[PDB]
């Protein structure tokens, strides 16, 4: 629904790792996709779905440099104010090897199928900005045999304490809205002051492409966290896993987190009520993934030591825009 | 040629034969990261837009917005600048050099008119103001703010040093006649006019092109357009009357489409071949039957009309 | 003085900014697209035309845009045109430009109000105020006189009326008036005062007091000039200046140099040389400076 | 977005004139399309889109009986529980003439093309329960000389003075919503203590089937409304006018209202503010249709004597969901 600024893209550009990584992953699918006798007859095609201002249509080429192969480059993007940074580095630089698309991948009638299809649609959640039903809308023009790069990603889930949290998250309340509405919405947050009660532990996963007859984004997790300390559950935070390629990752849980990499802050789920937790007690959390053809949210409550309301139902609190 | 740019911008602007049969063609950059401009000379005219192939050629401090042959080797430009600018062919006729850029107006100069004797021309801009210089003294002879929003278009009369007609944003067509006190004579409202047309034989006859698409026949004496035409499905950029003894009139628009009309104005030709904005038409005068166009989509094309 | 370069051609804009900065200019307004590049977004083949539309952000650096840019609305650009399909393309570039300027994190946009009904003007400005996460201040460019009222008596069937209009001399402040009340108020929305050559009576100019006036455009076509050749303004204009100098307005000076034996930074000159020439703060203006019009809830004495 | 009830569908079924009017426009069109020498060997596909509990699938059945012509209908519904209605009347009453289709018209696969597409979708304001939107999706599957019953629709407007229903209006505020949102909505109201200070003047026109290359539901009208008295505005009543078939209309006009029809009550677009209007001045009103792909809203202004406020910009306050 909304158009990230210039120096939102410009700020992420500056990221150590993530584009290396994105890099050597389409290194790997190159030499992987065309063997040494066809280097020079075997053009890939590849699509950079979400190109922004550019920075993973220069990682596929020194990528292809790299690999010494042929690639046919599409850089689509639905930003507008970002596809004039686009259009204006293809005339200056890139040439007839790049082909610049103003459009929605949703959108996006194809001339022709991609062998290669790369995306950085991540949100600190894995699927909360939407990858998995935008990559489904794009998977129509990628062929039999296609690679989707990312081919996977998982989220992650860790109780969590902390009074200064709470306070930030009440001190959230707005006038005309409902006197709760702040506790029923994810924060992007670069959590400092917290304890965290037990280990992260996987929550949802999507896989690209999905050849399943009847594809569904809906999930619903159940999970049971052991917690061997006296305690205060203040929320959860949430973390991802991604397979770019392989054994090409990324990560930002905070056990296996890239090293530099600033892309992707933490997210919080509160809760209403601070829930009192002893020694030796299971926190259980379910969470569910929900939509309709307009918006996808979440969903989610505490069932043990005890339960809580259920967070933000129908999505009347919080939803992102499809 | 040298000093000539290696590359022509996209936007053609201008395009006008000269008696001879050369072709100056007019040029802006109205995208990416230069806005300046370029004035081209085409003795074969089939050899544009190819820069490769030109007689001559030379950059503009700024986009052109208009321009106008001053006799056979005087061009006379209106710049983004605020600057009407006078450029001369030099006697090899393979330079084009600078002779006066006077920043006279306070906005872009968006048309320029030479008067019947081509010893002065008439200037209007988005400053709301017209201008009467003298070009060989390089200096504004008259300053009038006689509209009350930007000029559209300025169109010297033919035969009269001293008459010319204006249109503008503030719905007004306006004749002037410089031997009078209170120059200017507006000539119910409607749609905006956008662009001028004297006839080339019948002297208190013109025709004026709206943003709605239609073209109009006034006669000044009488003051009353009795004869009109829905030629367009958008506004009506330029105007301009055939060669011929009966002549034709083009009309190129914002549609991206060239008509040409007949004394009643009746469609004898309609054509599609541009797919951006036809932005001027120039009729040969070697063969009368063929018309050029230029367009933002950077096409030179050449009709022929039946 | 906090002072700005109106300019509506830009060829290089690194080259123009630096040129403006060495003249001593705090901030340049200027188009964000090219202002005779108008673009089609409904029919086929001129929708269709290939990019880029404008010039690249990366042409400054992410400081310039948010301090040094003040966009401006393409001429062309006529939501409330009597034709349908101008409106529509209007709306669709009124929301296009805003939203590229919202892109570059522009402090200020310029926005005019030059006719008597800006209603779908104000109804898409309303849109975008309403849309997205962006604060972004929007100025309106509006003249003390309007220019059907200051055009020279040259139309011999068509006389400048001589006869006073009261209330007709104040119709500039009341295409402000209707067009604010559109936009409900909106904090964002605020006054580019073009000052002309001719001043109107002081009624027209007292109607402008209490109104959220940010700019003051002085046209260089306003400045008499002195005995050295220098560019000056009469004893009304100055006195304009001083009213307009205790409200902290940043200046905009419009147009080409009129003065062209004398360098362009003299019509800056001379408004600095106003200001270091006002009246000194007395002992009450000493400790009352910053206070002005900030709100205070009375105390509970008891 | 939301499902009719039983009881709603029940009351309007009992409208002395509405179905009348459709068994006589259909009965028209028949005779119009197919001559004598074709009654028994020329089957018109009907298809009635919104069928509800099925009283216009009624209508169409006694109108081909009147007109002694053949039919085939389909009942197309996308309310799940109207169709158990549909499916109890068609299994006992109607039989194999009747298919009946739980779908949304917008999305139904239709497996033949129809002669005539039959509708009842229209609001108070005529396009104000999205009826444009709704034929739009379903005008592929009519024949290219296909006809929709009803054909045009108009909605009109007229200023109102009324300060009762001014402050029923001001009365509307809730908590957990902006303190003015209650001004920026329509009401469906039967306007009793008012007084009209101008005759209605039409405001906006539909047309079915569109055949334009671009088709474009959103609207922008001004109305100029000449007062004759001293008064004080307090809103616009809205009403509509429908082209069945021909000389076949519907009408909520107070000047033309047709008789004992109660299908509709007007409809009151308010203004936050009360405005004071003389003698002999005229109140200029702005209405603007406003669309994107999730919904649909009105919004307005008044522009003399004085302006107000641009009410329900970008839907902020009122919505109608796609
Ligand atoms: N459905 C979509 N169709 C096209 N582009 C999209 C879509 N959803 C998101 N985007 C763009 O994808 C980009 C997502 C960014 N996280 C990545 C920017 C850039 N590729 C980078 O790695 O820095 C943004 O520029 C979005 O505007
Ligand atoms: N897009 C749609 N697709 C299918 N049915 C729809 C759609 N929109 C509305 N309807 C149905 O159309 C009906 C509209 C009613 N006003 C008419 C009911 C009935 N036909 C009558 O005349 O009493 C309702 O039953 C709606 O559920
Ligand atoms: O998680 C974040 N935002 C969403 C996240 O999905 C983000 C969104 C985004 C947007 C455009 C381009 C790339 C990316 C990268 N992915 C985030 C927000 C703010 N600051 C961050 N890091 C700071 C900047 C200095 C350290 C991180
Ligand atoms: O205008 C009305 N409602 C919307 C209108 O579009 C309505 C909605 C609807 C819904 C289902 C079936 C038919 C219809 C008919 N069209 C309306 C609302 C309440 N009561 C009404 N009349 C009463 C009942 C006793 C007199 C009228």
């Amino acid at each position: 629904m909304d158009n990230l600024e210039s120096q939102t893209y410009e700020v992420f550009e500056k990221d150590p790792i993530k584009y290396s990584q994105y890099q050597q992953a389409i290194y790997k699918c190159l030499l992987d996709r065309v063997p040494e006798e066809e280097k020079d007859t075997n053009v890939q095609v590849l699509m950079v779905l979400g190109a922004g201002r550019g920075p993973l249509v220069n990682a596929s080429l020194r990528a292809a440099k790299q690999a010494d192969r042929r690639i046919k480059l599409y850089a689509v993007e639905k930003n507008p104010n970002a596809v004039v940074t686009l259009e204006n580095w293809q005339f200056e630089e890139w040439g007839s090897q790049v082909t610049v698309v103003s459009s929605d991948m949703r959108e996006w009638v194809a001339p022709e199928k991609a062998d290669i299809i790369v995306s950085e649609l991540l949100g600190s959640f894995a699927d909360n900005e939407l990858s998995p039903e935008c990559l489904d809308g794009a998977q129509h023009f990628l062929k039999d045999d296609g690679v989707s790069i990312p081919g996977e990603y998982t989220s992650f889930l860790a109780p969590i304490s902390s009074s200064k949290l709470y306070n930030e998250v009440r001190a959230c309340r707005e006038k005309d809205r409902d006197p709760e509405a702040q506790f029923e919405m994810p924060y992007v947050v670069r959590l400092h002051n917290f304890h965290q009660l037990s280990a992260p532990q996987p929550c949802f996963t999507f896989s690209h492409p999905n050849r399943d007859p009847m594809i569904d984004n809906n999930r619903y997790c159940t999970l049971e966290f052991p917690v061997e300390v006296n305690t205060v559950l203040h929320g959860f935070a949430g973390y991802f896993e991604t397979v770019l390629y392989q054994d090409i990752t990324l990560s930002i849980r905070p056990e296996t987190h890239s090293p530099g990499m600033f892309s992707w802050f933490p997210i919080l789920f509160p809760i209403k009520q601070p829930i009192t937790v002893r020694e030796g007690q299971t926190i259980c959390v379910r969470f569910w993934r929900c939509s309709n053809s307009k918006k996808v949210w979440y969903e989610w409550a505490v069932t043990a030591p005890v339960c809580s309301a259920i967070h933000n139902p129908t999505g009347r609190s919080y939803t992102i825009g499809l | 040629p040298p000093n000539a740019p290696a590359c022509m911008e996209r936007q053609l602007e201008a395009a006008r034969y000269r008696s001879d049969g050369a072709l100056l063609l007019g040029a802006s950059s109205l995208s990416g990261r230069c806005w300046a401009g370029s004035l081209w000379l085409f003795k074969d005219p089939c050899a544009a837009p190819n820069e490769g192939f030109c007689s001559a050629g030379v950059q503009t401090e700024a986009g052109v917005a208009d321009l106008t042959w001053v006799g056979e080797r005087g061009i006379l430009v209106a710049s983004d600048s605020g600057a009407v600018e006078l450029w001369e062919l030099d006697e090899n006729e393979t330079l084009i050099v600078s002779k006066f850029c006077k920043y006279e107006h306070d906005d872009i100069v968006s048309t320029v008119s030479v008067l019947s004797s081509g010893t002065q021309a008439v200037s209007g801009s988005k400053d709301i103001c017209i201008k009467v210089w003298d070009l060989a003294q390089q200096v504004v002879l008259s300053s009038y703010r006689a509209h009350a929003a930007q000029v559209t278009c300025v169109a010297a009369s033919p035969h009269k040093d001293s008459v010319f007609l204006s249109c503008s944003e503030d719905n007004r067509i306006l004749l002037w006649d410089t031997r009078c006190p209170k120059p200017a004579s507006q000539i119910a409202p409607g749609y905006l006019p956008t662009s001028l047309a004297w006839h080339p034989q019948q002297s208190e006859v013109f025709v004026f092109g709206d943003e709605n698409g239609t073209v109009s026949l006034v006669d000044t004496k009488s003051t009353s357009c009795v004869l009109s035409s829905a030629v367009h499905s958008q506004c009506v950029t330029g105007l301009v009357f055939s060669p011929h003894s009966v002549p034709f009139l083009a009309s190129l628009s914002e549609d991206c489409s060239l008509a040409v009309l007949d004394s009643s104005l009746s469609e004898l030709f309609r054509s599609q071949a541009h797919r951006d904005f036809v932005r001027d038409a120039t009729w040969s005068p070697l063969n009368h039957s063929l018309l050029t166009t230029v367009g933002w989509d950077h096409q030179v094309v050449h009709h022929v009309v039946p | 003085v906090s002072s700005g370069r109106d300019l509506n051609c830009v060829p290089e804009i690194a080259d123009t900014l630096g040129a403006v900065a060495k003249q001593g200019f705090d901030f340049l307004c200027m188009p964000v697209f090219h202002p005779r590049f108008k673009r089609e977004f409904i029919q086929e083949p001129a929708k269709n035309r290939p990019g880029p539309q404008t010039r690249s952000d990366l042409l400054l650096s992410g400081r310039d845009w948010n301090t040094l840019i003040v966009g401006k609305l393409s001429p062309w650009i006529r939501p409330d045109s009597k034709v349908e399909k101008i409106r529509r393309n209007s709306e669709a570039a009124m929301l296009q430009e805003l939203n590229f300027g919202a892109y570059l994190g522009l402090p200020a946009f310029l926005l005019p109000l030059n006719q008597e009904d800006n209603t779908n003007l104000a109804r898409v400005l309303t849109n975008h105020i309403h849309t997205g996460h962006h604060s972004s201040m929007f100025w309106m460019r509006v003249p003390l006189v309007a220019p059907e009222d200051l055009r020279d008596d040259i139309i011999e069937n068509a006389p400048t009326t001589h006869t006073e209009e009261y209330s007709g001399e104040e119709k500039t402040w009341m295409w402000w008036h209707n067009f604010r009340t559109l936009c409900d108020y909106s904090k964002r929305i605020a006054v580019a005062l073009e000052i002309g050559a001719d001043l109107p009576s002081n009624h027209v100019i007292d109607r402008w007091l209490g109104e959220p006036i940010k700019a003051a455009i002085l046209p260089t076509s306003i400045f008499l000039t002195n005995k050295k050749g220098f560019p000056v303004l009469s004893k009304m204009h100055q006195r304009l200046i001083f009213r307009l100098l205790k409200l902290e307005v940043q200046f905009i000076i419009t147009g080409t140099n009129h003065h062209s034996e004398k360098e362009f930074c003299s019509y800056l000159q001379y408004l600095e040389y106003l200001s270091q020439n006002r009246p000194p703060p007395n002992a009450y203006e000493l400790f009352a400076k910053g206070y002005e019009d900030y709100l205070q809830s009375p105390l509970q004495p008891l």
